[PDB]
């Protein structure tokens, strides 16, 4: 049992919670703003900067909808002739949707 | 479900989504003047069971004005399952949780004055009680579409009801709609199930008919010398010597033949 | 890379960034390179 | 099913956000440069990233070691990857559930 | 309207956090960050607990 | 040059927005943080075993 | 030589190549005749435009193909002259009928390919009417003035300085681009004013001016005078 080497002190770390540290925080390393939707980031950036931040996704969506109502207003009456040999197809609107 | 004083009383069981926690309610008014069912706020913490799929107990937790029962005076909490005594299907509410101050229903001693709204009526057999002639029809909020005092046959008479059920000889009587009922075990037995293809699910039940290239020589030899046994692939055909042909749903365990 | 013991093991045995030394060696890769030890750490003869 | 399991249809996603640009000291002389013909996607790789086993943890917006993507739009801006674009960088996944 | 299992009716004087809604304390980025991390790992811990109860063998349960 | 640039850089609002690529180093260590799908002591593939 | 054997590049627009013996052979076995049912000229109720886009002189010269011999679905590649922008090209009738394929220039006719008519931008005849006269005159200048002022159409213009003809873009000429598209070079308007060969001299004037004033030139100048309440984040510097 007690032959052969002394018991390594680091063993203590198992039985005593006092010695479990982490000297630093998760993102103190400079990554703090990674989570875009965390409360910490909402506190750091403030709201108007978050608006500025997501404006691009807003205009993505608006782009989808704008295309959709253009196609709807174009093909709404399903049968007409809108172009040279091209005529209205409800199927266009369908597939975009 | 029972009647008194002109209205319904139903027993139900409120439950969390994982059905870990539960509360019985004995007599609840079925009232279709409530767009959404109302519970006491205190139950919100009683019914909260934080499972794996919902790390917080509920999927939806917000604040609503909820001034309909009696600026955020209440809380919308979802989804809480609800089992009513009559019905086989669970009904899933997202109820208003109301504190004491907003509305206090203590109304009689030990009695909590709970009621069920159209949130839960839309999802039950209870809904058929909402149509003309039913027991909730009196309690619908007044509309152009709903006439208060009309006799039932008067109303249905306007919708085009003329006589009683199947009274005119031109309409078949309801019970001849289903005459025979097919149960394999009670009659004629099970089907003989074959397949041509990869599996039972991937192929057709049909064999190939007599007109196949490879079956013609064989079937010939089989027509001419009927009594001796003949080689061929002509065995696999739907057609063969024996009076019993191979076609789908042959009942082979039937006594006759 | 899914069938092969990963590279970093050789670090865990000989220390991190240990190979950058070896890569600048005079005679390298003709034929031989400083031996690269990758063996799943539960098989190590030394420790286990 | 829809009433009882609301969380089985995803209504939420990591928003596409524009990154701040690094300052160019050379000024207008180089400002033409990062503005070009195409979009430029950049996905990160390394020892901590690109492993299918860990995939969701790596796309998880809560994790700070989360794999990093970026996109230069042809006008020169930079934005985070749309979720589709993020998923493009993993071996293709087949989802089919036969149960209903 | 008789209620079983619901213990004293209307519970006892408990408002929800959002409804009562005391004025939100402004923590320095320190306070906020630490709140986010401790409650994140609080949720992590809970998820662990549940998974362990799910995976418990029947003999252990008995 | 540096000064004019810092000026017109701080003047625009689309900046002051964290850039994941410019700002930090996610992981500096040569070994991974958790075990991903590498062959086991028996030689079995990542797909064949759960850690 | 060796390198002759290399397959050409096939960009995104173009479908099947037919460069290999395997790819050629099954179509080599198709022999067309023109009946009354196949003849293009019978179908002018529909395809009238397509009929008036054909080069009747050039096709019978080079291809030895009569106009009465051309099927509505014809696979042969014949010469066309665009009745909109007036440019010549060679394609098959089949491809103009089955989908719309036609002069490559009128592909970029609208301001964006993705959304064809979605522009809310005024025509050239309105926004910048002084451009319509600089167009090289093929007689189609009334059709080209009809285009969007944001249009990506590649048009040819007669340079003011040397009176020769060069080729630039309508939107590059106006400078205006649609919201959500890519910004052009801030100077693009001044730079496309002339030939690529005639452009240098005039645009080197303000630079010589600015080195005359201060004896020193830095491109910085514009951005500087752009400088003479912005929300900003809390920082962790402290
Ligand atoms: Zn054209
Ligand atoms: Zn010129």
């Amino acid at each position: 049992l007690y032959k052969g080497i002394p018991r390594p002190a680091i063993t203590n770390l198992h039985y005593e919670p006092a010695w479990r540290y982490t000297l630093y925080q998760a993102g103190a390393h400079g990554a703090q703003l990674s989570n875009p939707r965390s409360p910490f980031t909402a506190k750091v950036l403030g709201d108007e900067l978050m608006q500025v931040r997501d404006i691009k996704s807003v205009e993505h969506c608006k782009a989808w909808f704008d295309r959709l109502q253009y196609l709807i207003n174009l093909h709404y009456e399903a049968v007409g002739d809108i172009g040279e040999f091209k005529s209205r197809h409800t199927r266009h609107v369908h597939e975009f949707f | 479900f029972r009647m008194s004083g002109g209205d319904m009383f139903v027993e139900y069981k409120v439950l969390s989504r994982d059905h870990r926690r539960s509360i019985r309610v004995e007599d609840a008014i079925v009232d279709p003047t409530f767009k959404r069912t109302v519970l006491p706020l205190g139950w919100l913490e009683l019914l909260r069971s934080p499972s794996l799929r919902l790390p917080t107990g509920y999927f939806v937790e917000e604040t609503v004005h909820v001034s309909l029962p009696n600026e955020a005076n209440a809380i919308i909490a979802g989804p809480v399952v609800l089992y009513i005594t009559g019905q086989s299907v669970p009904v899933v509410l997202n109820p208003y949780f109301v504190p004491e101050g907003t509305w206090d229903m203590r109304t009689r001693d030990g009695e909590l004055d709970l009621r069920l709204g159209m949130d839960a009526i839309e999802q039950c057999t209870l809904f058929s009680e909402l149509r003309p002639g039913g027991l909730l029809y009196g309690k619908l909020p007044e509309n152009p579409n709903v006439r208060r005092n009309e006799s039932l046959r008067a109303t249905l008479g306007r919708y085009g009801m003329k006589c009683d059920l199947a009274e005119s000889p031109l309409v078949p009587r309801p019970w001849t709609r289903m005459r025979y009922m097919f149960i394999d075990e009670l009659q004629r037995g099970p089907k003989l199930t074959e397949f041509v293809g990869h599996n039972p699910r991937n192929g057709t039940p049909w064999r190939f008919s007599q007109n196949t290239k490879y079956f013609r020589i064989g079937i010939w030899r089989d027509t001419i010398r009927r009594n001796d046994m003949n080689e061929g692939l002509h065995a696999h055909s739907s057609w063969q010597k024996s009076p019993q042909q191979s076609v789908p749903e042959v009942r082979f365990l039937a006594p006759y033949p | 890379d899914e069938m092969r013991q990963p590279y970093y093991i050789h670090e865990k045995r000989y220390g991190i960034f240990s190979n950058e030394r070896n890569i600048a060696k005079a005679r390298r890769g003709l034929p031989f390179i400083t031996p690269l030890y990758t063996k799943h750490m539960n098989l190590w003869d030394t420790d286990t | 099913y829809r009433r009882m399991f609301p969380e089985m249809i995803g209504r939420t996603g990591e928003p596409v956000q524009q990154y701040g640009q690094m300052p160019i000291w050379a000024g207008p002389h180089r400002q033409h440069a990062n503005k070009s013909e195409h979009n430029w996607m950049f996905a990160e790789i390394g020892v901590n990233v690109g492993h299918e086993a860990l995939k969701k943890l790596e796309l998880d917006p809560t994790n700070e070691k989360r794999r990093r993507f970026v996109i230069r739009q042809p006008d020169g801006t930079l934005r985070s990857a749309k979720m589709s674009e993020m998923r493009a960088w993993y071996w293709k996944e087949e989802w089919a559930d036969f149960r209903f | 309207a008789k209620v079983y299992g619901a213990v004293p009716p209307l519970g006892a004087a408990q408002g929800h956090r959002l409804l009562h809604g005391k004025r939100e304390r402004e923590g320095s980025l320190f306070a906020v960050a630490n709140d986010v991390k401790r409650d994140e790992r609080l949720l992590r811990q809970q998820l662990n607990a549940l998974l362990e109860e799910e995976r418990m063998p029947m003999q252990a349960r008995l | 040059f540096r000064d004019v640039e810092e000026r017109r850089h701080s003047r625009d609002v689309v900046n002051e927005l964290p850039n994941p690529w410019y700002d930090y180093v996610a992981h500096a260590l040569p070994f991974p943080d958790r075990d991903a799908g590498y062959p086991d002591e028996y030689g079995d593939l990542g797909q064949w075993r759960a850690p | 030589s060796r390198w002759s054997s290399v397959w050409p590049n096939m960009r995104y627009g173009s479908m099947f190549l037919s460069y290999s013996v395997g790819r050629k052979l099954p179509m080599k076995g198709v022999n067309w005749v023109t009946r009354d049912s196949n003849r293009l000229l019978n179908f002018s109720n529909r395809y009238s435009a397509v009929i008036s886009d054909i080069d009747v002189k050039r096709t019978e010269e080079e291809l030895n193909v009569a106009l009465s011999d051309i099927r509505w679905n014809d696979h042969r590649r014949i010469y066309w002259k665009c009745s909109f922008c007036g440019s010549s090209y060679r394609k098959n009738v089949s491809v103009r009928t089955k989908y719309h394929a036609g002069c490559n220039f009128c592909k970029k006719k609208y301001p964006s390919e993705v959304r064809g008519e979605q522009h809310g931008s005024p025509p050239v005849s309105q926004a910048a009417p002084e451009l319509t006269e600089q167009l090289v005159d093929n007689g189609k200048r009334d059709n080209l003035a009809t285009l969007a002022v944001t249009s990506k159409f590649y048009a040819e213009w007669t340079c003011r300085g040397c009176g020769g003809s060069y080729r630039s873009t309508i939107r590059s000429r106006t400078g205006q681009v649609e919201a959500g598209q890519c910004t052009l070079h801030p100077d693009i308007v001044a730079w496309s004013a002339y030939c690529p060969s005639c452009s240098w001299r005039p645009n080197m004037v303000p630079i010589a001016e600015e080195v005359s004033r201060s004896g020193q030139f830095l491109g910085l100048e514009r951005s500087m005078e752009e400088l003479g309440p912005i929300p900003r984040r809390k920082r962790l510097a402290c």
